[PDB]
């Protein structure tokens, strides 16, 4: 899952 | 003693008609649909002078486009309210959008027959529910102890609920104004209550589209009964 | 008198009385219809108001794309009801991909009710229901007593005044039941089985209430101006 | 991610970049970082992209509770600790947020608070958060005033987050700028910083160890 | 991160002549830091004594845990605890923690009130008793009491013996364990009388 | 989090805390204040676990306030430090325990008496003439122990103060930014603005 | 169901009143009388135990007085049996007190927190009320000497003379008269026995029909003793003041 | 759990066990709210068939529910405890999330939904208490003065008496209470609070306690001879 | 958390123009060792349902509990339990396909790889599979374990699409069958030459053979294969 | 130890146009080197004009579509056959995968539609429930491979307009359902060239005013  | 959730012989709970009675107690509330918005109008009811009336809270927000009137033992309504905004914001949470009104009023609705031996009783208030939504466009309901609720174009509950009723039948149509129903709440609010109508111990509101829920200041609200006063002289 | 109290005695003659005045509900209820074909089934409903300000209660409930019923009496307790019926009918398809009989609807139904009838502190539910479907064995129309009773008919009715639909369908059961692959046949059937219910009031577009689902066709209700077609 | 905000004779900036990253992979390059809760407040996400997306949508219902209850807007202090609090009550299960809740009420006027995933909470006029926050606040800290105008206060915030945008390899896409006054938060547009680098590079005369 | 020598401590109990004697070092620390020369390490119940060494926090514990049970022990039963049995409600309120135990080692002192005779016994974290004649030992320099004790010790000594015996016992146990010492106090417990005495030891 | 002190001398307690907030290779802010003050005579002063320290602060801070209002009295400072030890006792044996470390300035009004109380995470208290949590004490306990005296004035605590800070400012790892300073004596608490 | 037989012990009455307090309170006027009396260096506890028999062990003996920690005790008036759960869960409070704060419980707190307890019963659960009224005597270094009264209904007050159970009303009555505001225990232990002594429903009063006892701070030096009298301590006082 | 609908509707529509909590508030002790321009003042009746009392140590009549909010009451002295005591946690509560003192409304209005939940839930009997609530929210200067009762509805108002005879008191507050000019002064209100309870009382001596709350946290008790010189000065005035 | 004791091996399957065939051993291996000889490891449902297990035993045991008490429940109150309201093969699976993934989803699975084979009540062929993941799939052609290495790639030869189903006759998709278990009796280690086959057809309804052996089997060129090079 | 998760391999693809969305998927299924089957669909028509997909763990895909079909039928029950709206749907969807934000479920979920103004969507998430509207998103196994020449020919990144210096970009334009669907086709032959999870057939399913729409085209099989 994506990081920002 | 016998049952909470007993039936009658005629086939009806009890408890649910004698909240019925308390209901009749309360003070007045009127709602008028219209195309151009829905208003709803309460009588305040100040037990003594000292009161100050402006904390009598009887139209209450639920959503920017749903409002509530309340007519009964009203400290009952308080949980309802609560559960009421809660819906309405969940919904808005789970669906990124305005719940309807009557999926609001079901859901509050639901909360009614709740009781027995859950709460201990039926609540003793009854609701106007006035609302705007795409779909159905504006709206009010009449949502009772008994978990029943009926769509309406005008309604009235209360003490002056049956002679209210009576003379919203006669002036309702499909082609009122917006500010042809707040004279008209005002009007009917007067003729049934018992002290003298005023800005201080009654109250106006609407929800509209454009601007959605608002309850009107009593600046506002001494203007239209000025204006009341004014057009039934002038015939 | 004095055995009425609660629902978990009995008296003397072996009545249950708090069963009975539920079952007293119903009767005030606004009459409503039932009856079938071998390829289709039909609710007819008719509808009640508070006054002329207010809307239409309204009868008929959805619970699958196959099955739907309409009510007589009180109106929360169906709602009950028919939310155990849609989570039912949803239990059978997710978990067998099965659609619901309606049989088994009925004696889902019966069980519910039941228990309600046996213990302290509750009470019985205070409506009747008229259960219409179409599954693997063809057409079916059931009806709901609170008592627990559940009976499937070719065709019937509950309700106030409900005895004069119920003796008129029993006269035309020989022509309604052959009133194959003809929905609108089958409804005005239906419309005119009710019209021996009414008194003073008539049949109007927004008092009357239709329901059909059949071998192709998915339980959908018609109300408003779609209805002005039977009147 | 880089977002930052600060306080100035003005009111308050906010900036943050738009990228999203799935390890090395760029996931997103238009990915929205601010949330507009109301009016007069603003939240800004760094960490896990459905951590601080979900809770910080949930935030703004809580806001819109309180605010029907009470018949008056949240303030920024309670805003921020309803979400500081929740955060707490999860602490160890592993969400990860660096947020920061910023916004103007009457009794506060304008207000920031940091508020991140291990249950911290601070109020302070100047803040960077994400993989790209020191490059931010390099460029920042060296260039900030209090006295800066409107014009030149959102040009700092600008040219922070595409400082951190070029040397940081988590961040980039866009730049969002935001404004906070007395009369609530005004969009001050989206800015790619493929044009953005270039167009400032040229005017500015900065970005020498790119080859021009 | 060994829950019994964080803190570090020691205690020490002997029987004597129509007597009994309970002594205790002052330390309390965080590994190699001396934090506290004030941390007394025995306490008393009407006249039973007891002493605990382990983790801090739960010597504080217990014996908040055992002032509150001896004080409702005596507002219904009406009378002082003995040694006896305030030795087993110590073994019952330790197994009670049995998968979750106090890290501590206490030790029992004390003259039984109506029959006169000397009492002594220890635990280890989780209940056992172990009584003794001579001795009990406790703490981070065990060893090294259990060695001076088992050689300093004879039998039916005078309370003004014990307490040179029982003293040289603890203070060359406290000066070979790094986290012992900083101070010591010695009790001489007599049948209706009871002396306290702080040691001077060396402090580092 | 990381440098919190406290000095007792003759009508005072003096604490001093680090000003620090640090995350990662940021220092967050420069002018953090590490401490509640539970009652009008009583202050306490925190470090440990990010988030844990101020939750914790602020539940006993509620706590000791609620009794303050029901009571209509203040309790003593060795009654607050034995409900806040009892606290963390509580906690070492939770799910998740506070991880956090206090030191407890406080003057008690019926003694006339100031007191400083150290309690670590594991619920360990201790009545002390000068304190001190973490690294900090590594440097400044051998220090005080050489220049404190009991009959000192709060001028002369403050001085031996300025010779911990300047200590640590020379031979510790880390910039914790300064020191906030209060003290707490007969007429309650304040804040010492110039260190 | 079972609602046939439910009394409902925690309803009102028309007027707004509790039925099982006010009934409660009626049986506890029937309980031998208790008499509290503080004094400005003490508090004495007097009271008259129930009809005795003479075969009844008589210094073994606790019916009337009991001790809830070392600085507070209590007179019982009502039945016995509940008064030993409510005295033994106060006794528990004092101990959680101390263990939490490491201080002696404020007699006050004590006080409410066992007419709380009392009060819950006639609220909420369905259950009969406790059928006792306490006086509470203690000290504590904030308000110094203090004496209470509490209860079925949990409410309690405050009091420099009081008394409990039987003929409270001729007993306060002749209190009201005698009691003085610089009186001393010596004197509050006579005012206590004279005030039994013409209440009492015997023919006369004697010391195998009493219990007593006193809160000083009569010890050495700042710090308070409880007494509660042998029945030779109440004989010698008992003929000291001349009544026997 | 004990289940029992307690309170329930009647065929009238009235809820009885409601009702007879008001009759126990009724029969309870006299309190008093007025509030002037810059304060607002609880007077409170204390019966004067107890002598021998200890006054150091009974409970008071008014309670600080915080700083800066008082609760005083009518009706059983048992129940109050128990609303005072949830207020109380409510008010540190409060400021424990929002980081902000209570407003005398949202104490008021969760102390009114305490009283409400009890008239709907089994098992369990309403509060026989009515409460007058008063206060200064936090940095505000406009004084506050709600009432509460047993059935969970609560308002403001510009003056309030509860307890027994209070309907004469009224009668005397709503002839002596000018809307247009409230007490302008902490003495008037004072005065004015003291007169209405001296139509009701007996004796001013130790039947009377005022508490007067002025604006941030600033509350405090007058003595049995500063209450005094209040009564000797009405009753002086009033023979001519 | 579960580790699979006594264990079945391949599961084989495909569909033919009027129904479908499938076949599994009769092996219970406990480890290495091969110790049980006469596990049926293919279980009829009804007479239109076979539904084929590999993996656990002790696990397929309790999926038979499970399918013969589902026979039980659905012919309560059910007139039509033997017609119109008979059990389905894809009532079957979807409630399997239910209990597996409900199971892996509180990380305590049953261990086995499943394939429910039969026909529908429209004639319409069934073949679908499901594991101890949850993971459900259909093909012309299904196989577990081994199975799917090296029986599937022989049958996709004979159908390799759907087109190929109406082509293909009960003769030949059995022959194909047998085939595939004779390789697998070659080159799996855990296989045995006794198994059972069960075919469903829509015209001559459900015909389970039990007792079958591989044959025809080539061992001959051994004898030549001296050494292992020189 | 038990593993409870497994990769099923496959990708799937979502553009929008002016007046109609697409979203496709190749029918291949494997675990580790096999093939289990080589039509089985993954694009679903959940009813209101919506399509979705959830490609990874298969398992956890089917339980997902499976709530989130549900959903759509329990929304219509409880507020009068009201239409779901695509942006109402993605919202309820990152409730239906937050819910198992600590044992998630492994997909990377694509839905497609009209929004109410009649234009085409795509909504994109990650497995815990972050989502986001786009013009254009590639999911699953060759993703990689395929969403940047999406980048370049839908979005047209990094084309400018020839002679103008490289300083005009070629501006953004709504492409028809037949240039879209000529990239599908040749994203899809590319993916199945480079990556062995994909091949087999290509389903796509289309989304007008008009209803959804099915076309089916063969993949390599190797
Ligand atoms: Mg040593
Ligand atoms: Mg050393």
């Amino acid at each position: 899952a994506p990081l920002x | 003693d016998r049952g909470v959730s007993t039936f009658s012989p005629e086939g009806r709970l009890f408890q649910v008609e004698y909240s019925l009675e308390a209901i009749k107690l309360g003070s007045t509330a009127i709602g008028i649909a219209t195309k151009e918005g829905v208003v709803l109008g309460v009588e305040k009811r100040a037990t003594s002078p000292l009161l100050e009336s402006d904390s009598i809270e009887k139209i209450v927000e639920i959503d920017r486009h749903i409002g509530c009137a309340m007519s009964g033992l009203t400290a009952d309504a308080r949980s309802m309210i609560e559960h009421a905004r809660t819906a309405a914001v969940t919904h808005n949470l789970y669906y990124d959008e305005d719940i309807n009104v009557e999926s609001l009023t079901q859901s509050v609705c639901d909360l009614a027959l709740r009781f027995g031996e859950l709460m201990s009783r039926p609540f003793g208030v009854a609701l106007l529910i006035a609302g705007h939504d795409a779909d159905d466009g504006y709206q009010l309901f009449h949502a009772e102890p008994s978990g029943t609720f009926y769509r309406y174009n005008a309604k009235a509950i209360g003490s002056g609920s049956e002679g209210a009723q009576a003379e919203l039948l006669n002036e309702w149509h499909s082609s009122l104004t917006l500010k042809e129903a707040e004279l008209l709440v005002l009007k009917i609010l007067k003729q049934v209550m018992e002290e003298k109508l005023d800005e201080n111990n009654a109250q106006l509101s609407c929800i509209t589209k454009q601007d959605g829920f608002k309850i009107y200041d009593n600046e506002k609200t001494a203007e239209l009964i000025k204006e009341l006063k004014e057009k039934e002289a002038a015939e | 008198n004095n055995y009425d109290g609660d629902t978990v005695t009995f008296s003397p003659t072996g009545r249950l009385f708090q069963v009975e005045y539920a079952l007293e509900a119903i009767k005030q209820g606004s009459v409503t219809v039932g009856l079938r074909s071998n390829t289709h089934a039909v609710l007819v409903a008719l509808k009640r108001n508070a006054d002329e300000l207010s809307s239409y209660q309204k009868k008929i409930i959805k619970c699958d794309e196959h099955m739907g019923l309409s009510l007589a009496g009180l109106a929360p307790d169906a709602r009950v009801l028919s939310n155990y019926l849609r989570q039912q009918c949803n239990y059978s398809s997710l978990v067998f991909n099965r659609k619901l009989a309606v049989e088994r609807a009925g004696h889902l139904l019966c069980d519910k009710a039941q228990k309600n009838t046996q213990s302290y502190g509750g009470r019985p539910y205070g409506v009747g229901l008229l259960i219409i479907g179409y599954d693997k064995s063809g057409a079916h129309l059931l009806e709901f007593q609170p008592s627990g009773n559940v009976t499937e008919l070719y065709g019937t009715a509950i309700g106030a005044r409900s005895q004069g639909a119920k003796t008129y369908l029993e006269r035309t059961l020989d022509t309604f039941i052959k009133i194959d692959g003809n929905p609108d046949e089958l409804i005005k059937a239906g419309v005119e089985a009710i019209s021996q219910s009414l008194r003073d009031e008539s049949l109007t577009v927004d008092n009357l209430s239709i329901a059909i689902v059949g071998k192709d066709t998915p339980f959908t209700i018609y109300d408003g101006e779609a209805v002005a077609k039977y009147i | 991610t880089t977002t930052l905000a600060f306080r100035f004779q003005g009111g308050i900036i906010v900036a943050v970049d738009s990228r999203a990253t799935a390890g090395n992979w760029v996931a997103s390059q238009t990915v929205k970082k601010v949330i507009e809760i109301n009016p007069f407040l603003l939240g800004t996400m760094a960490g896990g992209a459905a951590d601080c997306q979900f809770w910080e949508t949930w935030l703004g219902s809580q806001c819109r509770l309180h605010e029907l209850r009470e018949k008056e807007r949240i303030s920024v202090a309670a805003a921020s600790k309803i979400l500081s609090n929740l955060v707490y009550q999860y602490k160890g299960a592993g969400l990860s947020m660096g947020t920061m809740i910023c916004g103007y009420t009457r009794k506060e006027g304008p207000t920031i608070y940091y508020v991140d995933s291990d249950g911290t909470r601070l109020k302070g006029d100047i803040f960077c958060v994400g993989s790209g926050q020191t490059f931010a606040y390099g460029v920042l800290d060296s260039n900030y005033k209090w006295d800066l105008s409107v014009e030149d206060a959102l040009y700092l915030g600008k040219r922070s987050i595409l400082a951190a945008a070029h040397r940081d390899a988590y961040s980039g896409g866009s730049v969002n700028l935001y404004h906070v006054t007395e009369d609530g938060w005004i969009y001050h547009g989206n800015h790619d910083v493929g044009e953005l680098f270039w167009k400032v590079k040229e005017e500015e005369g900065s970005f020498n160890n790119v080859i021009g | 991160s060994d829950p019994s020598s964080i803190n570090g401590g020691i205690v020490v109990a002997m029987t004597g002549k129509d007597c009994v004697a309970i002594a205790c070092d002052l330390r309390l620390g965080s590994q190699s830091l001396g934090v506290s020369n004030k941390f007394e390490k025995i306490f008393h119940y009407g006249h039973v004594f007891l002493g605990i060494t382990g983790l801090a926090t739960d010597v504080t514990t217990l014996n908040e845990m055992f002032r509150y049970k001896t004080n409702l022990y005596k507002l219904k039963e009406e009378r002082a605890i003995e040694p006896e049995t305030f030795t087993q409600l110590v073994s019952s309120s330790l197994y009670e923690r049995r998968f979750g135990p106090y890290f501590v080692g206490p030790v029992v002192a004390g003259i039984n009130s109506k029959s006169g005779k000397p009492f002594i016994a220890g635990f280890d974290l989780i209940g056992c008793i172990d009584e003794a004649k001579d001795f009990i030992v406790s703490g981070t320099a065990s060893d090294q009491l259990f060695g001076m004790c088992e050689s300093l010790y004879e039998p039916n000594l005078e309370p003004e013996d014990l307490f040179e015996t029982i003293s040289q016992a603890l203070l060359n146990a406290a000066d070979r364990d790094a986290l012992s010492g900083w101070g010591a106090v010695v009790y001489i417990i007599k049948k209706d009388e009871v002396v306290k005495r702080y040691l001077k030891m060396r402090q580092d | 989090m990381d440098i919190i002190l406290g000095i007792r001398v003759q009508d005072s307690v003096i604490l001093a805390s680090s000003k620090a907030v640090t995350r990662g290779i940021s220092v967050l802010k420069d002018s953090d204040d590490k401490t509640r003050q539970l009652s009008p005579h009583t202050l306490m002063s925190f470090a440990g676990e990010a988030g844990d320290t101020v939750q914790f602060a602020e539940y006993i801070q509620a706590n000791i306030q609620l009794y303050s209002i029901r009571e209509d009295y203040e309790l003593s400072p060795q009654a607050v430090s034995s409900f806040v030890r009892q606290e963390l006792a509580k906690s070492i044996r939770s799910r998740r325990p506070y991880q956090v470390n206090v030191l407890i300035g406080g003057y008690d009004k019926k003694k006339n008496k100031p007191e400083l109380y150290q309690i670590d995470y594991l619920g360990t208290k201790v009545e002390l003439p000068y304190g001190a949590h973490g690294y900090s004490g590594f440097y400044t306990f051998s220090l005080l122990d050489h220049h404190y005296r009991p009959d000192m004035t709060t001028e002369e605590g403050l001085d031996l103060l300025k010779l911990c800070v300047q200590e640590l400012e020379k031979r510790m790892p880390m910039d914790f930014k300064g020191v906030i300073v209060k003290i707490v004596d007969k007429d309650g608490i304040r804040q010492v603005d110039d260190f | 169901g079972s609602r046939r037989y439910d009394s409902r012990t925690t309803i009102f009455s028309p007027e707004g009143r509790l039925y099982q307090v006010e009934y409660a309170l009626e049986s506890i006027s029937h309980a031998g009388t208790a008499i509290g009396i503080m004094a400005s260096d003490g508090i004495v506890l007097a009271a008259e135990r129930k009809v005795t028999s003479t075969l009844l062990e008589q210094d073994t003996s606790t019916e009337k007085l009991y001790k809830l920690n070392d600085k507070i005790a209590v007179a019982v008036a009502g039945l016995t049996a509940d008064a030993e759960i409510l005295i033994n869960t106060a006794r528990i409070h004092a101990q959680n007190y101390l263990k939490t704060y490491n201080e002696d419980i404020p007699v006050e707190i004590l006080v409410r927190r066992l007419s709380d307890i009392k009060q819950g019963y006639t609220q909420h659960g369905g259950l009969r009320p406790f059928g006792v009224s306490f006086i509470y005597a203690g000290y504590d270094d904030r308000y110094g000497y203090q004496l209470y009264t509490s209860n079925p209904s949990g409410n309690y007050t405050g009091w420099k003379a009081i008394s409990v159970g039987a003929n409270t009303s001729a007993a306060q009555t002749l209190l009201q008269m005698d009691y003085k505001d610089d009186m001393k225990v010596d004197d509050a232990i006579e005012l206590a026995l004279k005030t039994l002594s013409k209440t009492t429903d015997s023919s006369a009063l004697t010391y195998d029909r009493l219990e007593f006892a006193t809160i000083r701070k009569g010890a050495n030096d700042g710090e308070v003793y409880q007494k509660i009298f042998k029945p030779q301590e109440i004989k010698d006082i008992l003929v000291k003041t001349g009544i026997t | 759990g004990y289940d029992r609908a307690l309170s329930i509707f009647s065929p009238d529509g009235h809820i009885f066990q409601v009702e007879y909590a008001l009759e126990a508030v009724k029969r309870g002790t006299c309190a008093v709210g007025v509030k002037g321009k810059n304060c607002v003042v609880l007077g409170c009746e204390r019966r004067s068939t107890l002598k021998l009392q200890d006054t150091r140590i009974t409970p008071s009549k008014v309670s600080k529910i915080d700083s800066h909010v008082v609760l005083s009451f009518s009706g059983l002295n048992a129940d109050s405890r128990i609303l005072i005591e949830k207020a109380r946690v409510e008010a540190q509560s409060h400021r424990l999330t929002l980081e902000d003192p209570v407003t005398v409304e949202y104490l008021t209005r969760y102390v009114a939904g305490v009283q409400q939940r009890y008239t709907q839930s089994g098992g369990v009997r309403p509060f026989g208490v009515s409460t007058l609530i008063a206060g200064f929210d936090p940095r505000d200067d406009e004084p506050k003065l709600y009432q509460t009762e047993p059935s969970g509805i609560y308002s403001s108002w510009s003056a309030q008496t509860i307890g027994r005879n209070s309907k004469t008191v009224r009668e005397f507050l709503e002839k002596n209470y000018d809307r247009k000019e409230p007490p302008a002064t902490v003495e008037e209100c004072v005065k004015l609070t003291v007169r209405s309870l001296l139509e009701v009382v007996q004796t001013g001596a130790k039947n009377i306690e005022i508490t007067v709350v002025k604006p941030d946290s600033d509350i405090v008790a007058l003595s049995s001879e500063e209450i005094n010189q209040y009564v000797t000065q009405i009753e002086q005035e009033k023979q001519e | 958390t579960q580790q699979p004791i006594v264990t079945g091996t391949s599961v084989i399957s495909m569909k033919y123009d009027n129904g479908v065939i499938i076949a599994a051993d009769n092996l219970g291996s406990y480890g290495s060792l091969l110790r049980f000889n006469g596990v049926e490891r293919l279980i009829p449902v009804g007479d239109n349902t076979v539904v084929g297990i590999s993996g656990d035993i002790s696990d397929m045991q309790h999926i038979e509990r499970l399918l013969k008490d589902l026979v039980t429940e659905n012919a309560y109150d059910n007139p039509l339990a033997d017609a119109e309201e008979a059990l389905e093969p894809s009532y079957i699976f979807e409630y399997l396909a239910t209990v597996m993934y409900q199971r892996r989803s509180k990380m305590n699975p049953l261990w086995n790889a499943i394939i429910v084979a039969g026909v529908q009540s429209n004639g319409d062929q069934f073949l679908r599979y499901v594991n101890l993941l949850g993971v459900t799939y259909s093909s012309p052609t299904l196989a577990t374990g081994f199975g799917a290495h090296m029986a599937n790639p022989l049958l996709r030869k004979v159908v390799d699409r759907e087109s190929d189903i109406p082509k293909t006759t009960v003769q030949v998709a059995e022959e194909a069958i047998v085939n595939a278990m004779r390789v697998l009796y070659y080159r799996d280690a855990r296989s045995s030459r006794n198994f059972s086959l069960a075919i469903i057809d829509k015209n001559t309804g459900l015909t389970f053979k039990k007792n079958l052996q591989v044959e025809n089997m080539k061992w001959d060129f051994a004898k030549d294969i001296k050494g292992y090079g020189t | 130890q038990f593993n409870p998760y497994g990769d099923n391999g496959g990708t799937i693809l979502g553009i929008a146009g002016e007046d109609f969305a697409v979203l496709a998927g190749d029918t291949r299924n494997i675990t580790d080197y096999s093939i289990n089957s080589r039509y089985e669909p993954k694009v679903f028509d959940c009813g209101d004009n919506i399509v979705m997909s959830a490609n990874g763990f298969a398992a956890d895909g089917d339980a997902l579509v499976k709530r989130f079909k549900n959903s759509v039928k329990w929304y219509h029950f409880d507020h009068n056959d009201k239409k779901l709206s695509i942006n109402s749907a993605a919202r309820n969807i990152q409730h239906l995968l937050y819910g198992k934000r600590f044992f998630p479920y492994y997909v990377h979920t694509i839905i497609a539609g009209l929004d109410e103004d009649g234009k085409g969507a795509v909504y994109s998430f990650d497995p815990v429930g972050s989502y986001e509207r786009e013009q254009c998103r590639a999911g699953g196994a060759a993703a990689s491979l395929i969403m940047p020449f999406l980048d370049n020919q839908v979005n047209f990144k990094n084309q400018y307009e020839p002679g103008t210096n490289g300083k005009v970009k070629k501006p953004l334009k709504y492409l028809s359902v037949e240039e879209v669907i000529k990239l599908v086709r040749d994203s899809f032959t590319s993916a199945t060239e480079r990556h062995i999870q994909v091949g087999d057939g290509l389903e796509i399913l289309i989304v007008t005013k008009d209803g959804v729409r099915k076309e089916f085209y063969e993949l390599k099989r190797d």
